[PDB]
DNA sequence: AAGCGACTCTGGTGGGACTCGAACCCACAACCTTT
């Protein structure tokens, strides 16, 4: 099952920071590196025959200016820094001069502007339908990044800048009665004012219901700042609150969100793990949203303080077959071991079980990933071992069974600096480096990202047919396995065709028509893009037929909403009569529901024309055809594939696959089409941006 | 590729030397795949607004009017014997529109060839407001500046046009190696011959061109073929 | 800047940092050492089994007698005799100058002073390892796992009244089946107690805790009894080389519970104890470049297991890939133990913050380095180079600031050969370094809070201790049969007229111009150098090398009234605390 | 005067980039080369 996928991705700069590889729900892979964040965007390319992974590459630049954590007045801090560095005590003086938090830049110190950590938001956080990237530098600049156009990442906000000012405005006191304004000239208070705002790691919540998302930032002193962002996130404008909770955990290493549901009651908390070993779930006692609620009291998952640093945390929702109820499985990397804890609400409240699955590695675990759909864990160490670790349900709680996957057999002797798993578990991505060659060191070090197939084509095909999520973009990594097979064998495997026809016959929801359209477009590319010409014409005819079907279903739904809201007698933003004419144009499709709907509409429609005009002419556009409109002067305007209005604006939206086009919403548009314009592309479910 | 992107792509496939307005229309008319619009005078105003409203495009007045482009078509593509010969059939080597003058060691990291890079002046804020509203029509712009109006895409757009979507933006190249890549880019479908690059584009030792070309091969930004030049001697020459 | 000349003949502005370092080191140890640690790890007589003569024979280093040598001492009449001494034997100290020389039977590759609390006035010991064979040489990439002997040598108490007529005594050794030892480190404090401590017959008073970096890839931790307590248990007629087979307190090795997969880490190359109370962490550097930390007290079932013999096996709590090549040397920061430095054969020096191991505080690429010293009062580290990549005439010894002060590297001493080993005296603020040229030098650093570029003539701050020459008379026997070692010793009694005295001219004609010799065994080469960490004997130094001779020197000119002042006040305080 | 801490002034080497010298290769005309 595990075999390499063809393109290795070369990295220009050293891999950098904590747990440096991640794979977003949006199929963008980020590697945090000394001079950038490289982002690898996986495209199920339907326009080319190449069997490789089509990886579009972008990067976030490293900052040009080093970040100073604000601890006082610009002069007050300067005299303090002189005092400590000049101190004749070896301890005070060397503690100041060695710790890079106090010294983010210097005369002979390398600048720490590369990236410490990165976290991907859920989808829908961006101004487009996409996810945001939270990025942390090693000089503690925490920033939120988005790729609004395709080409260039822009910083939306710097959260360290805001939080520094908000601490300064409260004299670094969280409760104003609780502490003095301690003198900055005391090294303990000086260190504290740095420690209280040095971010360790951060994680996004799920989407809270108007949408909202939280971001929890963990600080070295055990404070956590819970940011609340309004969605879509557009900058400082969307920051609805910041609230700091004092965890009290000493030397906190890692953070993750716990979110859980039982009896449709929502609950949530923050799980936090110390570098000194223990793991605890905090109740998030403060939040503004009304639909969620929070855990009542902290629960201790591991108490031992054995100083095995909790390097990573992941958790997955599960349904336990024998307890016959939903439960949450937590897995945490602790040194070379995996700690696991299963959390199960019952009539007793929380029932909790835990263990260490042991003997996995002879070196500490350098990265960990959870297969969200199964709880399959992967774990990795710099000796190049990767171990697949399968949760098996037990009459109470779990057992874990595990196996090594031989990267030696696919890449040879290799070092692995990180792993990530695709959102459906289709691929494992690995940061490979030159390994020890028969006990010799490699002379030259070159980081790469490499991919291996975790699933067979037959399992990817089956899981797409039985897909509960029923959106192709949620499953680009599975349809890429299907794509690879079709391009490799230049035919659609018969069992997939037969099963898909059975689904289209027995269910026929537009997801299966979208899946058919994908297979046929990849088939067309496979056969070199006159029996071959006859076959090309045949399957292109089939593509056009199913492409036409998906169009009718969308047009029917649009008119099936024009009929429901107040009649737009001015015909303001939809070519209603043109669409009615287009639907009535043939008797070939018998669907009475459309034919009566256009009856009711055409009864209600105004006798005034309200035609669409070509802006270069102020002459009518007839609405002859799906894709584009033309006028007597010969201008050609594309039509918005969501609303069929002509995209005459100098900027308009394009699908991720460029298979489809959409208009930008305007203030003249009613709310209901401003919502309609947020639909994914009707042909490929990709963001239309 | 979309029509509006195919415009901005063509502006970015010329180097840092950019385009004149008549050169731009010539580039769109000679494009492959074909440009979707008929490029009528009203359309040229629409496309001009698409440039002026785009924040990455920028506009300059150069000290002197640029020559117009030749018919670039390099190859014979016919034979009287069986088949056809697609060997190079030499046009007149008229004065090059884009002589090589590399922008070395630039502090902003922008790279390419431009003979007037220090001498031309920005007129972006004359052609558009800082709110990106266009201040001039195309006919007003060409009336006021003629061929002295030069259109240049931002470095980020220009470098993207050389590496495509699968290419890695983090890769810096030496200025000489970038200027080789840029000299390829503006040739579109009919790449420069390595013979011609060292003989007359860069005017260097073949060892120098090979050496600086190495990095483009190593990172895989370019593709190598043997090709054939049919001389007026009737004999025909091998070149890369 | 303090004017005038010290009575030892150095300028006061050159000596003034040395005098300051006494107070700074005393103030540190009062705060961050302790009088007792690891109270469970105490020696038991039944864990020390005495080997018979027949059983010890595989372990003893194989040369039964030293090379012939003679020692010439500056300004004395020439001796002219050739000495030769048996394995495990010592010449008598010279009556004026108290240098002692003893022979260990093989090339010395590890060496440390047994640390003793201030004022104790104890007997002073060195623990050392000398390889079994003079000419065999071991690859880095492979585990060795052979036999070897850990040797403990008593030097006497090194009081002024004790030094005339002193001799080194081989008190005992431990026969190890764990290959050669590449590093030795004692627990910095709290390991030693009075030999008169009343303990029940199974127990023995504790001399120290000693960690061994073994060439088979693990660290071994021993608790050492005082010799008299062993000899009281030992039979009276026993063999005079006391060779014991001893159970470890713990074996420290990389791995995990039930993880049968053998670690790639390879040989253990270097050690550092945590400099500060309670010394609970021990670090090691490995051939694969990882730095590995063990939490010595750990009860946790995930780190500690007890073997059937009752010894511990400890797995690490933290490891990280410090270097892309063998990490040859570690130093752990005394002033704040959140920080550590390492250097590896990628020829980078990397400073680490152990709270944040993902990126070093500072990486400086340099020449290939053999050992580091981190003197307590100075923020930077002094580095000994292997010459193979340095520009000719610029190879030597460099002090390098960790980076905040931003000074250029300070070229403390040019050396022609590779400096094999380096030791900084915290008490003296001086540094000593051994060369394949067979020369031992010492150097006084300036106060490195102040910019070194003002040090307009560094040569006034360095002096030779001795140089070994081969005098005619590729393998050991062919070299020994045809050469003898002329040791030339400096008059360390004072540094008057230093730059005109012949040992300095000899050294200065060595520096820069002399050519390295490669058609011989390098029999003169010095491999380890160690200043005493103890306040008693603080002015003493030990060194040894390819000859398997080990030599002790008192740097009388750097011993000082403040050291005497501090020794007596510490004696009084110690005598009040323990009686 | 004698002394000090910047501020220079002087010979020497390496780091990465790049000139260097060589064989290797095209396709043609010359014709030696063959039944
Ligand atoms: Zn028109
Ligand atoms: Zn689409």
């Amino acid at each position: 099952m595990v075999t390499r996928r063809e393109p290795a991705v070369k990295l220009q700069y050293a891999v950098s920071g904590l747990e440096p590889l991640a794979w977003s729900e949006d199929h963008r892979v980020s590697v945090s590196t000394a001079r950038s964040i490289a982002v690898l965007e996986l495209i199920c390319d339907v326009h080319n025959p190449g069997q490789d992974l089509v990886i579009h590459r972008t990067s976030v630049p490293a900052p040009l200016n080093s970040c100073l954590l604000k601890v006082g007045s610009k002069t007050e801090v300067a005299e303090c820094k002189e005092k400590f560095a000049a101190s004749k005590d070896p301890t005070v003086s060397q503690t100041f001069m060695l710790d890079r938090v106090f010294n983010p830049e210097g005369k002979a110190l390398p600048p720490m502007r590369g990236f410490k950590y990165t976290s991907w938001s859920p989808m829908g956080c961006d101004a487009n339908g996409r996810c945001l990237l939270a990025a942390l530098t090693m000089d503690n600049r925490l920033t939120i990044q988005a790729n609004l156009n395709r080409l260039q990442w822009v910083q939306l906000v710097d959260l360290t800048e805001i939080y520094g000012e908000r601490l300064y405005e409260t004299s670094y006191r969280l409760s104003k009665n609780e502490a003095p304004e301690g003198n900055l000239g005391d090294f303990a208070e000086f260190q504290r004012r740095h420690s209280m705002q040095t971010p360790v790691r951060m994680e996004w919540s799920g989407i809270c219901t108007v949408g909202s998302v939280l971001l929890a930032v963990l600080f070295e002193n055990g404070n956590i700042a819970v940011w609340q962002f309004q969605l879509p996130f557009v900058g400082k404008e969307s920051i609805s609150s910041c609230n700091t909770i004092e965890s009290g955990i000493t030397s906190p290493s890692v953070l993750f969100w716990w979110e859980y549901e039982h009896n449709n009651r929502k609950m949530s908390g923050l799980i936090v793990g110390s570098a000194f070993g223990p793991i605890k779930i905090l109740p998030v006692n403060l939040k503004a949203v009304k639909g969620y609620f929070t855990l009542r009291q902290p629960v201790i998952l591991w108490k031992e303080m054995d100083q095995l640093p909790v390097h990573s945390i992941k958790c997955v929702p599960l349904y336990h077959p024998y307890q016959k109820c939903s439960c949450s499985l937590v897995v945490a990397a602790r040194g070379s071991y995996v700690f696991w804890c299963l959390l199960l609400i019952s009539k007793a409240g929380l029932n909790v079980h835990n263990s260490h699955v042991t003997g996995l590695h002879s070196l500490p675990i350098v990265s960990m990933t959870a297969d969200k759909q199964n709880g399959t864990v992967y774990t990795c160490s710099s000796d190049g071992k990767v171990r697949q670790l399968i949760p098996i349900f037990t009459d109470v709680a779990l057992k874990f069974e595990h196996q090594l996957i031989k990267l030696s057999d696919v890449f040879g002797s290799v070092r692995t600096h990180g792993i990530a798993v695709s959102p459906c578990g289709a691929y494992l991505a690995i940061i490979t480096t030159e390994g020890m060659i028969n006990g010799l060191h490699p002379v030259n070090k070159n980081y790469q990202v490499q991919f291996v197939t975790l699933k067979t084509f037959e399992e990817a095909a089956a899981q797409l047919l039985e897909s509960s999520v029923q959106n192709l973009f949620k499953q680009v990594d599975l349809i890429d396995l299907v794509r690879w097979k079709i391009l490799k064998d230049k035919h659609i495997p018969q069992f997939l065709q037969e099963a898909l026809e059975k689904k289209i016959e027995s269910s026929g929801v537009t997801y299966f028509w979208r899946f058919k359209l994908f297979l046929l477009r990849i088939l067309y590319q496979s056969m070199q893009k006159e029996p071959m010409e006859e076959k090309l014409l045949e399957i292109q005819g089939k593509i056009e037929a199913v492409e036409m079907h998906l169009t009718r279903e969308h047009m029917k739904r649009v008119l099936g909403e024009v009929y429901l809201h107040t009649w737009i007698t001015e015909n303001t933003s939809i070519p209603t009569r043109g669409l009615c004419n287009f639907l009535m144009s043939d008797e070939e499709y018998d669907d009475r529901t459309a034919r009566v709907l256009i009856g009711h509409i055409s009864k209600k429609m105004n006798k005034q024309t309200f035609p669409e005009h070509c802006s270069l002419c102020k002459e009518i556009l007839p609405f002859t055809d799906r894709k584009q409109a033309v006028c007597s002067n010969g201008h050609i305007w594309l039509r918005c594939f969501l609303t069929y209005q002509s995209c005459q604006s100098l900027i308009y939206r394009r699908c991720l696959l460029h298979d489809s086009i959409a208009r930008h919403p305007a203030p003249e548009d009613p709310d209901w089409i401003k919502r309609l314009l947020q639909s994914p592309c009707p042909f490929c479910d990709s963001p239309v941006f | 590729m979309d029509a509006l992107e195919s415009l901005l792509d063509e502006v970015a496939l010329e180097g840092l030397d950019g385009l004149c307005l008549p050169a731009l229309w010539s580039r769109l008319e000679t494009r492959v795949p074909p440009f979707p619009l008929p490029l009528e005078p009203c359309t040229q105003e629409f496309l001009w607004r698409a440039l002026a409203t785009h924040p990455g495009i920028s506009f300059y007045e150069e000290p002197r009017e640029r020559p117009d482009l030749q018919l670039q078509d390099r190859y014979e593509e016919i034979d009287l014997e069986t088949g056809i010969l697609e060997s190079r059939r030499d046009p007149v080597a008229l004065e090059d529109v884009y002589p090589i003058h590399m922008i070395l060691e630039n502090k902003d990291g922008i790279q390419g060839s431009c003979r007037y890079f220090k001498e031309r002046k920005n007129i972006t804020n004359d052609i558009r407001t800082k709110s990106l509203q266009p201040r001039c029509t195309m006919v007003e712009a060409f009336d006021r500046w003629g061929k002295k109006l030069i259109i240049v895409a931002s470095q980020a757009m220009r470098y993207r046009a050389l590496i495509g979507q699968e290419g890695d933006p983090d890769l810096k190249l030496p200025d000489f190696s970038y200027c080789i890549l840029e000299r390829l880019g503006r040739s579109r479908w009919q790449g420069e011959l390595q013979r011609d690059l060292h003989t007359t584009a860069f005017k260097v030792d073949a060892g120098k061109l090979h050496y600086h070309r190495k990095i483009l091969n190593k990172n895989g930004l370019i593709t190598m073929q043997s090709h054939v030049i049919r001389l007026p001697t009737g004999a025909q020459q091998h070149s890369i | 800047h303090c004017r005038g000349m010290a009575p030892n003949g150095l300028p006061n502005h050159i000596m003034a940092p040395v005098w300051k370092c006494l107070h700074l080191t005393k103030d540190f140890r009062e705060q961050k050492h302790s009088y007792w640690e690891f109270a469970e790890w105490i020696p038991l007589a039944w864990k020390w089994h005495l080997l018979s003569e027949l059983e010890a024979a595989p372990y003893l280093p194989q040369e039964e007698k030293s090379p012939l040598f003679s020692v010439q001492r500056e300004g004395l009449p020439e001796d002219g005799t050739l000495y030769r001494i048996n394995r495990f034997s010592s010449i008598t100290a010279h009556p004026e100058r108290w240098d002692v020389s003893f022979f260990t039977g093989g090339p010395l590759w590890a060496l440390d002073w047994c640390p003793v609390p201030e004022g104790a006035g104890a007997s002073q010991y060195v623990a050392l390892f000398s390889s079994p064979d003079m000419n065999e040489t071991h690859p880095l990439s492979q585990l060795h796992s052979g036999p070897g002997l850990l040797q403990l040598w008593g030097l006497g108490t090194l009081q002024q009244e004790s030094c005339p007529g002193n001799r080194a005594h081989f008190v005992y050794g431990i026969a190890c089946d764990n290959g050669c030892i590449w590093d030795l480190k004692f627990c910095p404090s709290g390991a030693w107690e009075l030999p008169g401590t009343p303990r029940k017959a199974p127990l023995l008073p504790r001399l120290g805790l000693l960690a061994l970096a073994c060439s088979d890839g693990k660290v071994l931790l021993f608790s050492l009894p005082h010799p008299e307590a062993l000899l009281a248990q030992q039979p009276p007629d026993a063999v005079k080389p006391a060779i014991y087979k001893v159970q470890c307190v713990a074996t420290l090795q990389v791995g995990s519970m039930q993880a049968t997969d053998p670690s790639e880490c390879g040989q253990c190359l270097s050690l550092a104890w945590m400099p500060t109370r309670p010394h609970q962490h021990l670090a090691a550097g490995y051939y694969n470049g990882m730095v590995v930390f063990w939490n010595l007290p750990t009860n946790s079932p995930l780190q500690r297991i007890r073997l059937s013999d009752g010894s511990l096996k400890l797995y690490p709590f933290q490891c990280f890939l410090a270097h892309d090549q063998a990490v040859r040397t570690l130093q752990w920061c005394k002033a704040n133990s959140h920080f550590l430095v390492s250097a590896g054969s990628d020829r980078k020096i990397k400073f680490w913050d152990l709270r944040r191991p993902y990126e070093p505080i500072n990486s400086i690429k340099r020449f290939l380095s053999t050992e580091l010293a981190w003197l307590l009062p100075y923020n930077g580290v002094t580095v000994a180079q292997d010459n193979c990549y340095a520009s000719y005439g610029l190879c030597g010894i460099h002090y390098i600031d960790a980076g905040y002060l931003g000074f250029k590297a300070y070229f403390t001493a040019p050396r022609k050969g590779t400096v094999w080993s380096l030791s900084g005296s915290d008490w003296l603020g001086t540094i000593a370094a051994g060369d394949i040229s067979g020369e031992l030098i010492a150097a006084i650093l300036p106060d490195m809070a102040l910019n070194p570029i003002n040090v307009k003539r560094p040569v006034e701050r360095r002096f030779p201790i001795y140089k070994a020459d081969l005098i005619p008379y590729r393998t050991y026997t062919e070299t020994v049969n045809h050469h003898y070692l002329l040791f030339q010793d400096t008059d360390l009694g004072s540094f008057h007229d230093l730059l005109r005295r012949e040992p300095m001219l000899r050294m200065q004609e060595g520096e820069g111009h002399s050519q390295l010799c490669l058609d011989r065994l390098q029999l003169e080469a010095i491999h380890k150098v160690r200043f005493s960490p103890n306040l008693d004997s603080y002015g003493w130094l030990v060194s040894g090398g390819q000859s398997g001779l080990v030599r002790i020197h008192f740097v009388r000119g750097l011993a000082s009234p403040l050291g005497h002042r501090m020794q007596l006040e510490s004696r009084a305080h110690f005598n009040a605390m323990f009686q």
